[PDB]
RNA sequence: ACACCCAG
């Protein structure tokens, strides 16, 4: 019911890549080779 | 005053008179034909580099404005004369007209003597001659 | 021109003298208050991280010539030789005209990210009025 | 939402994570210049692009004598009778078949798309 | 006030021939430049080429401090004209010619990657990450 | 104390100068009048709200010109000079940026179309010859 | 046919066969440009309010519009309606350009 | 060889 619907992602707790640039990677997977 | 709607039909066409009798209807081949020896031949001589030389004596050959006469035909006789348009039809000639440049020479060597010599319309070929442009005979 | 293979064009904006992201973006994102610009000029500004003074710049581009050097200073004399000369040279061919070809070189990049993002319409290659006409006029001055 | 640019070697500022606060430091990664942000948004991307046309469309488009004027609709701050109406009809708008109007009073670059 | 119709009016002089030539620095806006800093400031002209055609070099209290490179701009004052007017104590102000235009950019110092060593990191063209873990290792 | 030292005393002092462009008949008339120690005459009026700059021309010169400020913060201009003794030294921070513009709107053209024949003395065309060269 | 031919390129007149829309012929009025010098046009502009390319800052570019003569960038004005208004009363009025 | 051109 909320007007703003936010859904909230994070990523696993034991975690050379950062993850400043693996959060932007998988998000560009979650948007182009991800089926709902 | 202000030209009326029904006088519109004679106004306009006389307008378009005036530019087919003032312009024709192939000025876009004689306008850039004119440009071209009048403006772009005198263009590219000047930019053309000047010519050193070496082996001491120095030798500079300064070019300068360009001369363009009228189409003549060189016979057998070796007598100039000026080419028909119609004999260049008939005769298979080319109609060309001779092209001369104005060269100054000077020489540069030691011991205070750089003389500065020029020869006048030096004869450097022919160009073809687009006719009923301002540099043909007609 | 005179180049086998591409290179980025960050690497060119660098070779031109420009050397700091700061002038570089200046040259290219007019207004820096959108982002969606400066967006798209980040993966090119990621890709040029290697090269950092104007001299390796210039090394780059010369060791992907058509011509290739022996000495370092022969590439890089090579690399300045194209970027100056056969590099947009109705801009300006001088030993100075380096200002005027980046900001030219900064319209490129800024027409080019104005197109990806749609702001203004692709310009089509049939529309007349990019082109023009050879008559006897340019035609014979350049076989003259 | 924005990234300054270095105050030592005018590069680009890029962000890192510190374990000592656990704060947004945007680094600059050519130097080595630290600086501690407020804004603590790194990316943001409009994946409807519901980008505000009223901003991007210049001001000045309303001498434009190839554009359209109607007297319908006045302007809103100006209270001009006549205005000139266009479509955007660009990419990124969706549709973009929606009009948009700018007033032709000098000094007044007020644009509604109502 | 006395300044709210304030009546100024001063003389301008054009002196024919000056011992010392004018010339200018520019300098970025967001360069963010400071003079009072500036305690010790040297210029010279570079040693890439190996006079007056090669740029410029500034060097601002010596390695310590920003360094600099002066660039003719690429245009001529051909038909343009500027003048710098100088205040005096005698109030007539002197209008001082220009000789040519000299444009500042800032160089960075720290650590620069070798063009040796950029070879070897370009091998990694879109397989790099972490390029703060480049100048780690440089 | 070295020859390759830039002064900055001017700089330090906080000397205010004005950078201005003016026209080519303008510094021609200058350079013509050879620096007899007065060449123009400036105008500086201020209002209650709006400030005015205006150039007037000496009557000897002969035989008004606006100087309308524009915007100093898009760049930092600082005046320098070299001597012949190479002392190199600044005399200040421009403060201030002008640039004239000819009084007459119409009837200006007149002057422009002989400037454009001058500047189209010099440059050649190729000429017609009514008779071959032997 | 593409839309902007109007006026100068003929629409009716065009070759058959493997030729067709590639050999097109000019109109009644069609007059192709002879060519100019630029230099009376820039002479013009830098004596203008115009600001030199090199002079200006990298930061009044966004509100202000580039100036391109013969498609090389020259400047930025400020008052382009003014620019205009004299660019075309000089052309009509045949004085320089 | 190239241009131009006829027919569908
Ligand atoms: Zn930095
Ligand atoms: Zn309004």
């Amino acid at each position: 019911n909320a007007e703003k619907l936010v859904l909230r992602i994070r990523i696993m707790n034991s975690d050379k890549m950062d993850d400043d640039v693996f959060l932007r990677c998988i998000e560009s997977n979650m948007l182009t080779d991800m089926t709902l | 005053d202000e030209i009326t709607p029904d006088l519109w039909q004679e106004a306009c066409w006389i307008v378009i008179s005036s530019y087919f009798d003032e312009k024709g209807l192939v000025r876009q081949q004689l306008d850039s034909f004119d440009e071209f020896i009048q403006m772009s031949v005198q263009r590219i001589v000047e930019d053309a580099p000047p010519i050193d030389l070496q082996a001491p004596p120095r030798y500079l050959l300064k070019f300068e404005q360009i001369y363009l006469s009228k189409p003549t035909h060189w016979e057998r006789d070796g007598a100039p004369s000026p080419m028909m348009p119609n004999e260049a039809r008939l005769r298979n000639l080319t109609y060309s007209a001779p092209l001369y440049v104005d060269i100054t020479k000077t020489v540069i060597k030691e011991g205070e003597e750089q003389l500065q010599t020029q020869h006048q319309k030096t004869f450097i070929g022919k160009i073809p001659i687009m006719l009923r442009s301002t540099y043909c005979l007609l | 021109p005179y180049i086998k293979q591409e290179v980025p064009i960050i690497i060119v904006f660098r070779a031109l003298g420009f050397v700091s992201d700061r002038d570089i973006l200046e040259h290219i994102i007019y207004d820096f208050e959108d982002p969606e610009m400066m967006e798209m000029v980040k993966p090119s500004l990621d890709e040029a991280f290697v090269i950092q003074e104007q001299n390796v710049a210039l090394n780059f581009i010369g060791s992907r010539g058509a011509k290739p050097g022996v000495t370092k200073e022969k590439r890089i004399k090579y690399a300045k030789e194209v970027l100056q000369k056969e590099m947009l040279p109705h801009v300006g061919v001088s030993d100075f005209c380096e200002t005027k070809k980046a900001y030219f070189l900064g319209y490129m990049v800024h027409r080019l990210l104005l197109a990806a993002l749609g702001r203004r319409e692709l310009d089509d290659r049939d529309h007349y009025g990019n082109k023009r006409l050879d008559l006897a006029g340019p035609l014979l001055a350049f076989l003259f | 939402v924005g990234i300054r640019f270095c105050q030592e070697c005018n590069n680009m500022l890029y962000p890192k994570e510190d374990k000592e606060n656990r704060i947004l430091l945007y680094a600059c990664r050519n130097c080595d210049y630290q600086q501690e942000a407020d804004n603590s948004c790194i990316y943001v991307n409009k994946i409807t692009h519901e980008v505000d046309e009223l901003t991007q469309i210049i001001a000045d488009v309303s001498q434009d004598p190839t554009l359209p004027r109607t007297e319908d609709h006045p302007c809103q701050k100006c209270g001009h009778k006549e205005a000139v109406f266009f479509q955007s009809h660009s990419a990124r708008a969706e549709d973009a078949m929606r009009l948009y109007y700018v007033c032709t009073a000098p000094h007044c670059g007020h644009r509604w798309t109502e | 006030g006395p300044s709210s119709q304030n009546v100024t009016e001063y003389v301008v002089r054009v002196p024919k021939n000056t011992t010392k030539k004018y010339n200018i620095m520019a300098f970025n806006a967001a360069d963010k430049v400071n003079f009072a800093t500036w305690n010790q400031a040297r210029l010279e002209r570079d040693l890439s080429n190996k006079p007056e055609d090669q740029p410029w070099l500034l060097r601002v209290n010596g390695k310590s401090g920003r360094k600099f490179k002066g660039i003719k701009k690429g245009g001529v004052t051909e038909n343009t004209s500027y003048y710098i007017f100088t205040q005096c104590p005698d109030g007539a102000f002197e209008a001082f010619p220009v000789h040519n235009w000299y444009n500042f950019t800032p160089l960075a110092r720290h650590r620069t990657l070798t063009a040796e060593e950029a070879e070897e990191e370009w091998e990694r063209r879109n397989k790099v990450l972490n390029h703060f873990s480049i100048m780690q290792q440089r | 104390a070295e020859r390759g030292e830039l002064d900055l005393t001017g700089a330090k002092q906080n000397t205010g100068v004005w950078l201005v462009k003016v026209p080519k008949y303008l510094s021609q008339q200058w350079a013509k009048a050879s620096g007899r120690g007065e060449v123009g005459k400036l105008r500086i009026a201020k209002t209650q709200g709006r400030t005015e700059v205006s150039f007037t021309l000496n009557e000897d010169l002969a035989n008004e010109h606006p100087f309308v400020l524009q915007s100093v913060g898009g760049q930092t201009l600082t005046v320098f000079t070299e001597s012949s003794s190479d002392k190199l030294s600044l005399e200040g921070i421009v403060v201030q940026r002008a640039e004239c513009r000819p009084a007459a709107s119409e009837n200006y053209m007149r002057l422009k179309r002989l400037q454009i024949e001058e500047s189209s003395k010099p440059v050649r065309l190729s000429q017609q010859l009514d008779k071959v060269v032997t | 046919l593409h839309n902007t031919l109007w006026g100068m390129v003929c629409p009716a007149e065009t070759p058959e066969g493997h030729a067709v829309g590639l050999v097109k012929n000019l109109a009644l009025m069609a007059y192709i440009s002879v060519g100019s010098q630029p230099s009376p046009i820039l002479e013009f502009l830098e004596e203008w309010s115009m600001e030199n390319l090199e002079e200006i800052s990298p930061a009044a570019i966004a509100d202000a519009t580039k100036i391109f003569v013969n498609g090389c960038w020259v400047g930025i004005h400020k008052d382009p309606e003014q620019l205009m208004n004299t660019l075309r009363k000089l052309r009509r009025q045949m004085d320089i350009i």
